[PDB]
């Protein structure tokens, strides 16, 4: 029994106590209304989804190879002096390479918001 | 000197309406790096925190309300009273020139010849859920009788409290009648 | 521009009454369609067969009329409403204005003969 | 195992305690910045105002919607506040003063703070709104795209000692703070907390879904005041990944001289003001940072969406992947590489 | 007539300020600038100069 | 508690909100006596109706109202919200959220002060702490 | 100067500071210029509304 | 097929400064249609109106744009005075012309710091709310009420200036500048403004005066028109001020122009506090105008006039006038048709925020809706006059 031990087990077996102490203390006496959601609103059966851009997608499907990027260099970082002048040049390549793809991202704008309803830019040209 | 076909010397443009051109960044009076220098080091946002940051050692402005009122004039629209002449009768004399002239017709009057032969009212009453404070009432009385104290302060738990009545608005002015006359004593002769 | 809303018809008054026909024929058929929408946005307690018997009912009310500007305007108003109702923009204390007889009976006494009416001082 | 259980609610007292207040200096702080005053009414000046609102709160119905969930309703707020709370463990107040002295103390930080996007996940789940869905997806967006600048600077921090001991990591910066080498990842790591904290000038969510019906935190009750305490615990939290990064955590001054002019033999009172410098040099450096939260929602106005992905991913880790090739390259240039301990 | 009115002073009044008075403050920004790089630097040379002689006690153990 | 933290529930509909907003600025702080408003009824414990209740309004009034966690009280904030007002006779008005709500304190003005509306906030303060809730219960 | 600005503290109506703490305000200042918006209570809404000479001697204009 | 998704912005919620039913369909994060439902603050004004005295009728004007108080009486008393052919004295003028613009101040600072505060800008709003206790004060001191004054009526001012305004009008003008200076270093040449406000909400020129827009939102656009200066009403042919005009037509550019208008009210204020003149702030003809009180209680015309303006009020000649302000929120006008009588026969408010919603769903189509939060803040919509 350490204290860190006792801290990581205590915090959840108790974190529930202001939960029973308002599950006890407090009214509950619900309506409809107040079970209810809004001001005003309301969907028919129409669809259990909305239409969504891609980059709202495509930033957690890149969150995840950077974010494995990031933590494959925790090695590197904690072998640093072992890997003296080998590792180093390894890892610059490692990091070059990945920083490849990430100039393919910059470039294709793939996080970028596009816009349907554009302003109309062209000229206005009156058959004479 | 000159003739005009659907215009004017007024419609014509000013002399420098065309605006000049924009600025590329070439023609520019500052350098790449002192310009990336305020870019990455957010210049004009510490100078944000900064002037932020100088009210914090300012004198704050507020006032504690229940121990200190704000500022009031004579002309103040508040809680209404039926005034008395210094005699103790009532000044008012059942014209119903309030009654006509209040645009929210909260104001309701009745009224015959008393037992001395006098013209005085029988009912008076406002419903202060209809009045819109405007003083209006105020300004139509030739005695002095319908007033508007300075007071704010009789917020209620009912709303059948609301509807003053005659005894109420006189009890209001025998309360009042000092804070009424030291706004008069300031506001009459501007009105 | 300012564009129209979802179910939006622009006014335009026939000069005719056989189209006005097809016109209040199809609000009609788009009333009787939109009829369980109504009862699923408007938490309603009560059939979908009633709502389309309103609706039948709403319809011969003008059913005898022959001045034809009349029936456009009732036309361009009854179009106005099945926006408002298929649109949820009407909450259900205005839809339920419709229907006053599915509300529980309003007391014991309504009169329909002079006697009562007269103790009650509606004659 | 006494002392332990002592030491243990000590620390859980100060630190929820700080919580509580941290709530009123923020209101205190960012009333006299806005030329007012408040809260000065609810105790002797304003010291019991939070105490009010946990006592209310704690009195309150519990109303949980027709078409929401119950349990992930109830649950979200009490995984948020264990995660923020279990991360205290590793924060030294002193050369091994701490609950955890864990060698992998840095890796159980940022394992944990891995742990808190799911709130704001599970959130969005707890109804039948397919618009709320949406906002738990862009505030999700935000936490996990700044996570990789935190977790960078870890990385860029850890490059110079090479040590996931806290302690270690702390102690390396007697010699100087590594906010002096490295000024520009304290406004980077200042960002991207008040980032990941979802604080303004990054409340997007919060104040997008207060317009809309839905798509923000609308609870009652205990799950309100487990999420007040979640938020302002990972301030503090955050602040002291700060210090202990950048800022030196509990160092000061040399204080040898001093020490060897008032003692003469180590007693339990030269112990005692040891650890008060200590934790007295750590707290006034979150007492800052802290009031740098409250200072940046003063100032400036919020961010859009679009314009903080881009921020990040466009602005912010092109520089870091660029600061990872110079800081082991100025190490190599000079024949510096760490070693363990 | 026109007894009690309130009305202005003979010479009128001082003027106000009115116009934008942001003035502009701060060293020009390369000065900024080489204070960072010179801070940096010299955190650098503190840094790794401690990264050695932890090195060297390193040898020692 | 109930007084130190007094959360309305943000429904200004005309006016009197300005009036509100300023008891919200420097030199009425609302803030030093524990006053927050929230934007939706779910964490809120009072409803101040200011401004005009009009009938296309007073559903979505009674929604947010009901949507409130009890404890809750309402504040009648201006003429036109306490008796329908200047717009008494009025095809479009409701004559008082009296006829949608329940009201526990009427504040009178058009627009009623920012001091005003402080002393009506004060005036619920007293009677939620001449409230009787174990006391009650002990006499039940 | 232009007829519209700036103007010095010591020409507006406004409450400031005194001694070395003015000294430290016009060294730590953005704008020395600008004021601390605190009417000076001597003569701001001095004498009161209702305690004015002008109302005994007002007549109609 | 592009199937949209409608949410509503919110009958009750916190952006909309009153309350508004903003139906949006959405394709993702993108506007493509609005449909801005209004009418619920509709209080049948204009109806109410019919059934008034041309001075019972004042107060309504106080609350259709309630920032803005003593302009919209201010046109409603100039279209009166058109139609009754009387003439203010120069004091009422200048007097209407002061407050006309301590008002503008107003407006500008709910506007501009509730703008910012939907933007995320909290600070501003509670500096400005200070200046605007301070104006509030000189409001109640001419008229009695903090907000809704019934001051600027038909014929002049209802009574003159009280003794040692003028002084702490002056007083507070020293140090306005100042306030507005530390407004600016917030939030002009900021980063976050800039990108919440710059090329959002564009409006062209020409789809600006189609749509019916005025004020800011027209000047934005570049078109150098305001009321004051080219059909002057009450005292500013008596004035210097200037007129911001902008380019680019965004948000930005309206919140530069509303920073140089307060700049111009201040200087306009200055201006008539240093030139106030004598004499009568209403008419001298007792026929449109009440007496004194003096001669009310001394003198039987008097007392006869007081009379019949306070029980039937003054007859009007008949007619009709439309006659506009540069209301700060834009072209603010009143329609009045007179037929003969103590009361109208009709009176309609032209706001300028009806025409500026309506151009809502022209002006936010292709944004996100971040955007239409600076909208609706741009257009400084308050409620009463959009639905009167
Ligand atoms: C915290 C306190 C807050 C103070 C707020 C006031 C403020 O705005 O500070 C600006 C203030 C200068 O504003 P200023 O009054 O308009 O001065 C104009 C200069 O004379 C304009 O002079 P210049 O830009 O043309 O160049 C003159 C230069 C001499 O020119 C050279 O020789 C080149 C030097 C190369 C290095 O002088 C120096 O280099 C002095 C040494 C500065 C190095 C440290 C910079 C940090 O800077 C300070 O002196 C305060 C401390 C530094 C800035 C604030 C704190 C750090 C950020
Ligand atoms: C633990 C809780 C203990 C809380 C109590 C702390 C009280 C205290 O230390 O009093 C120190 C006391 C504070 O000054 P004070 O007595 O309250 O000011 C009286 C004058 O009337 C002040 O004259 P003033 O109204 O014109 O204010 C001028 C202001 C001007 O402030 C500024 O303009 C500087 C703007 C901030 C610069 C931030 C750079 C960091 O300067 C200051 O107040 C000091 C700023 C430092 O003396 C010190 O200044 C020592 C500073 C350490
Ligand atoms: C970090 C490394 C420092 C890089 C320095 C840099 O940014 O170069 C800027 C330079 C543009 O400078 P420029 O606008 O042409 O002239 C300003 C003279 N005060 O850029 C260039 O002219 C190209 C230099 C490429 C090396
Ligand atoms: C007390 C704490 C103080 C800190 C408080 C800061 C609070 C949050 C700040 C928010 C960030 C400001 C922002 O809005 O960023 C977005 C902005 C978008 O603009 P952009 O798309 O890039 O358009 C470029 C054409 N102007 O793009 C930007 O402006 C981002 C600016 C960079 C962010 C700061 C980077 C700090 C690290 C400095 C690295 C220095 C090394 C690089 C080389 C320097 C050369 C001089
Ligand atoms: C739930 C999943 C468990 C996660 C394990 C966390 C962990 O890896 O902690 C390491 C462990 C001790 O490891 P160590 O630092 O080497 O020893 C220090 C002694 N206080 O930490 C501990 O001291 C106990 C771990 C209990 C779990
Ligand atoms: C908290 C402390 C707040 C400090 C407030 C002072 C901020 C300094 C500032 O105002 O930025 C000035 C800027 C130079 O601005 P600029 O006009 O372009 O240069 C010519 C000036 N004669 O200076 C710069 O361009 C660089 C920005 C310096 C950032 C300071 C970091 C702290
Ligand atoms: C990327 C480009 C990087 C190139 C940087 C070139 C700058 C050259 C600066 C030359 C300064 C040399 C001063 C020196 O001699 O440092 C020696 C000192 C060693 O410490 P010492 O206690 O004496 O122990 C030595 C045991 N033989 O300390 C050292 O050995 C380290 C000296 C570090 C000098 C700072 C280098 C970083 C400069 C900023 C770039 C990185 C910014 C990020
Ligand atoms: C250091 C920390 C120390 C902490 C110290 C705390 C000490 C507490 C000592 C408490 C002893 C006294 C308790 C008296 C409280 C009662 C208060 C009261 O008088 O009534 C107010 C409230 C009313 O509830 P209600 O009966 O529905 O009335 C509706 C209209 N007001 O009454 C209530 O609030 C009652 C609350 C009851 C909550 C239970 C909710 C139900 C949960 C279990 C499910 C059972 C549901 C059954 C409902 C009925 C169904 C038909
Ligand atoms: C607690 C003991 C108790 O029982 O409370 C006793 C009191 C009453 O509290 P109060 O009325 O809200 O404060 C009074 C303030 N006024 C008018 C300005 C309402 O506590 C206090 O003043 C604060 C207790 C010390 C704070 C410790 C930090
Ligand atoms: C954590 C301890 C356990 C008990 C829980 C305590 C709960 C109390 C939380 C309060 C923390 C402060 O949080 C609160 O700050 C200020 C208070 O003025 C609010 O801010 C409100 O006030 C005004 C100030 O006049 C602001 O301009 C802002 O527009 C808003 O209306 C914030 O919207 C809210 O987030
Ligand atoms: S001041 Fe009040 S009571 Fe008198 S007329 Fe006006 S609204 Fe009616
Ligand atoms: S209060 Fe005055 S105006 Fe009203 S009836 Fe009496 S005397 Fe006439
Ligand atoms: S009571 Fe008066 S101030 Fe309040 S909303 Fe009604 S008219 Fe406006």
């Amino acid at each position: 029994m350490n204290t860190f031990i006792i801290f990581i087990i205590l915090i959840p077996i108790v974190g529930f106590a202001l939960l029973a102490v308002n599950i006890l203390l407090a009214v509950y006496k619900p309506y409809n209304e107040k079970l209810g959601a809004f001001e005003c609103g309301l969907t028919s059966f129409n669809q259990t989804r909305l239409a969504f851009n891609a980059a709202f997608i495509l930033v957690a499907i890149l969150f995840l190879p950077f974010d494995l990027e990031i933590s494959t260099l925790l090695p590197y970082v904690m072998s640093i002096y072992l890997v003296s002048n080998y590792g180093f040049t390894i890892v610059l390549l490692f990091l070059l390479i990945l920083i490849i793809g990430f100039v393919y991202e910059i470039n294709t704008n793939a996080l970028k918001i596009n816009k349907h309803n554009k302003p109309n830019t062209d000229s206005l040209i009156y058959k004479l | 000197i000159n003739i005009y076909a659907g215009g004017s010397a007024a419609a014509a443009p000013p002399a420098g309406f065309r605006i000049h051109r924009p600025a590329t960044w070439e023609e520019s009076e500052e350098g790449a790096l002192s310009k990336a220098t305020k870019y990455f080091l957010l210049a004009e946002m510490f100078r944000g925190l900064y002037v932020v940051l100088e009210q914090f050692f300012r004198a704050p402005y507020t006032i504690y309300y229940p121990f200190e009122k704000g500022p009031v004039s004579p002309r103040f629209r508040g809680e209404h009273a039926l005034r008395r002449y210094p005699s103790g009768e009532e000044r008012c004399i059942a014209c119903k020139l309030c009654e006509a002239i209040c645009p929210a017709l909260a104001i309701t009057i009745d009224a015959e010849e008393r037992i001395d032969g006098s013209r005085r009212t029988t009912k008076y009453d406002i419903d202060m859920t209809k009045c819109i404070y405007c003083g209006y009432c105020q300004e139509s009385c030739p005695v002095d009788a319908i007033v508007e104290t300075p007071n704010v302060e009789y917020a209620t738990e009912t709303r059948e409290e609301l509807l003053y009545n005659k005894e109420k608005l006189l009890a209001n002015g025998d309360k009042w009648e000092l804070e009424l006359q030291y706004a008069l004593d300031a506001d009459a002769p501007y009105r | 521009a300012i564009i129209a809303t979802a179910f939006a018809e622009t006014v335009k008054f026939s000069g005719s009454k056989q189209e006005l026909q097809k016109r209040t024929l199809a609000l009609y058929r788009q009333f009787l369609r939109g009829a369980p929408t109504f009862a699923d946005l408007y938490e309603v307690q009560f059939s979908i067969p009633t709502i389309r018997t309103k609706i039948r009912q709403e319809f011969e009310r003008h059913r005898f009329v022959d001045d034809l500007s009349i029936q456009n305007v009732l036309y361009a108003k009854g179009h106005m409403e099945y926006q408002e109702c298929i649109n949820f923009w009407k909450q259900q204390a205005q839809f339920l204005k419709y229907f006053p007889e599915e509300d529980d009976i309003q007391g014991r006494h309504q009169p329909s003969n002079f006697v009562d009416k007269f103790l009650k001082n509606r004659a | 195992m006494i002392i332990n259980i002592v030491e243990i609610l000590i620390f859980l007292v100060c630190v929820l305690f700080s919580v509580a207040y941290l709530t009123v200096a923020e209101r205190k702080t960012l009333a006299y910045m806005q030329r007012r005053l408040g809260p000065n009414f609810v105790g002797y000046y304003g010291l019991l105002q939070a105490f009010a609102d946990a006592v209310k709160l704690l009195l309150k119905e519990i109303v949980l919607p027709k078409e929401s969930n119950y349990i992930i309703l109830v649950i979200s707020p009490l995984i948020t506040l264990i995660t923020a709370l279990i991360g205290w463990v590793v924060i030294p107040l002193g050369p091994g003063i701490t609950l955890g002295e864990l060698n992998l103390g840095i890796l159980f930080s940022l394992a944990i703070g891995s742990l808190g996007v799911f709130g704001s996940l599970l959130s969005g789940w707890s109804s039948n709104s397919k618009y709320s869905l949406l906002g738990s997806i862009r505030s999700t967006a935000q936490l996990i795209s700044y996570e990789l600048i935190l977790t960078s600077i870890f990385i860029i921090i850890i490059m110079f000692v090479s040590s996931l001991n806290i302690t270690t990591i702390i102690e390396t910066q007697r010699v100087v703070w590594y906010c002096i080498p490295l000024l520009p990842l304290l406004l980077i790591f200042f960002i991207a907390s008040v980032a990941e904290t979802a604080r303004p000038p990054f409340d997007l969510t919060e104040s997008e879904s207060e317009l809309v019906a839905g798509y923000f935190t609308e609870y009652s009750g205990s799950p309100f005041v487990f999420f007040f305490l979640a938020e302002y615990s990972n301030i503090i939290l955050i602040s002291a990944f700060n210090g202990y990064l950048l800022l030196g955590g509990y160092l000061s001054f040399n204080y040898s001289y001093l020490f060897n002019i008032l003692f003469n033999d180590y007693s339990y009172v030269s112990f005692l003001f040891e650890g008060l410098i200590n934790s007295s040099a750590y707290a006034i450096k979150l007492v800052f940072l802290m009031f740098s939260f409250i200072w940046v929602r003063a100032a400036f106005p919020r961010f859009t969406y679009d314009n903080l992905i881009n921020f990040c991913w466009i602005i912010l880790l092109p520089l870091l992947f660029g600061i990872f090739l110079i800081i082991p390259s100025t190490l190599y240039i000079f024949d510096s590489f760490p070693t363990l301990i | 007539p026109s007894v009690g009115q309130d009305l202005p002073p003979v010479g009128g009044y001082e003027p106000v300020q009115w116009r934008r008075n942001l003035p502009a403050r701060g060293f020009r920004p390369l000065v900024y600038l080489a204070a960072l790089c010179g801070i940096c630097g010299y955190g650098f040379y503190r840094a790794l100069g401690g990264i050695q002689e932890r090195r060297e006690l390193k040898r020692e153990k | 508690a109930r007084q130190g933290s007094f959360w309305p529930v943000t429904f200004g509909l005309a006016c009197c909100a300005v009036e509100m907003m300023h008891v919200s600025a420097p030199r009425y702080d609302q803030d030093r006596l524990g006053i927050i408003f929230r934007a939706s009824p779910r964490q809120s414990d009072i409803m101040i109706v200011a401004g005009t209740l009009t009938n296309k309004m007073a559903p979505v009034l009674r929604q947010v109202y009901d949507q409130m966690p009890e404890p809750r009280w309402v504040i009648s904030m201006g003429s036109c919200a306490n008796g329908g007002g200047y717009y008494h006779f009025s095809y479009s008005v409701v004559r008082g959220c009296d006829r949608i709500v329940p009201v526990d304190v009427y504040v009178p003005g058009c627009p009623p002060t920012s001091e005003a509306l402080m002393y009506g906030v004060f005036q619920l303060q007293r009677k939620m702490r001449n409230t009787k809730i174990t006391r009650m219960w002990y006499r039940k | 100067m232009l007829p519209g600005g700036p103007v010095p503290v010591f020409k507006k109506y406004t409450v400031g500071s005194k001694g070395i703490w003015e000294k430290l305000r016009v060294l730590l200042a953005i704008a020395p210029n600008r004021s601390t918006g605190n009417p000076i209570v001597p003569l701001y809404r001095v004498p009161t509304p209702g305690s004015r000479p002008e109302a005994n001697v007002y007549q109609d204009p | 097929r592009i199937r949209a998704f409608t949410i509503n912005f919110g009958p009750q919620h916190p952006a909309a400064h009153g309350v508004l039913r903003l139906i949006l369909e959405l394709s993702g994060e993108e506007i493509i249609r609005s449909d801005p439902h209004v009418g619920l603050l509709h209080r049948g004004t204009e109806k109410l109106i019919e059934y008034k005295t041309y001075m019972q009728a004042l107060p309504y004007f106080d609350r259709l744009d309630y920032v803005s108080m003593m302009t919209n009486e201010q046109v409603f008393s100039l279209a009166v005075e058109k139609l009754l052919n009387v003439e203010v004295p120069l004091r009422g003028k200048y007097i209407r012309t002061m407050f006309g613009e301590i008002t503008r101040v107003l407006n500008h600072l709910m506007s501009v710091c509730s703008h910012a505060m939907d933007v995320g800008a909290l600070t501003p709003f509670l500096w400005g709310f200070e200046e605007r206790e301070k104006l509030m004060e000189f409001y109640e001191r001419v008229s009695g009420a903090r907000l809704h004054a019934a001051y600027v009526r038909p014929g002049g001012v209802s009574q003159d200036l009280p003794a040692g305004l003028l002084d702490d009008i002056y007083m507070w003008a020293t140090q306005f500048g100042d306030r507005l200076d530390e407004i600016e270093e917030l939030l002009t040449d900021n980063r976050i403004w800039k990108l919440r406000t710059v090329n959002i909400g564009t409006v062209t020129a020409q789809d600006a005066l189609n749509l019916g827009l005025s004020g800011p939102m027209l000047r934005g656009s570049g078109i150098p028109f305001d009321i004051r200066k080219n059909a002057p009403y009450d005292a500013y042919d008596k004035v210097d001020f200037d007129v911001p005009v902008g380019m680019n037509g965004d948000c930005y550019d309206r919140y530069l122009i509303r920073m140089a208008e307060f700049r111009q009210s201040l200087r306009i204020i200055e201006q008539c506090c240093n030139d106030m003149p004598a004499g009568a702030v209403k008419v001298e003809d007792f026929k449109i105008n009440s007496p004194p009180r003096n001669l009310m209680k001394e003198d039987m015309e008097a007392l006869i006039h007081h009379f019949l303006l306070y029980t039937k009020g003054y007859s009007v000649p008949p007619g009709e006038t439309y006659t506009a302000i540069e209301a700060p929120k834009g072209e603010m006008g009143v329609y009045v048709v007179s037929d003969g009588s103590e009361r109208p026969y009709k009176c309609k408010i032209r706001a300028p925020g009806f025409a500026h919603l309506g151009a809502f769903d022209h002006i936010a189509r292709g944004h996100f809706l971040p955007d239409a939060v600076a909208i609706i803040g741009t257009m400084d919509l308050v409620f009463g006059e959009v639905d009167r």
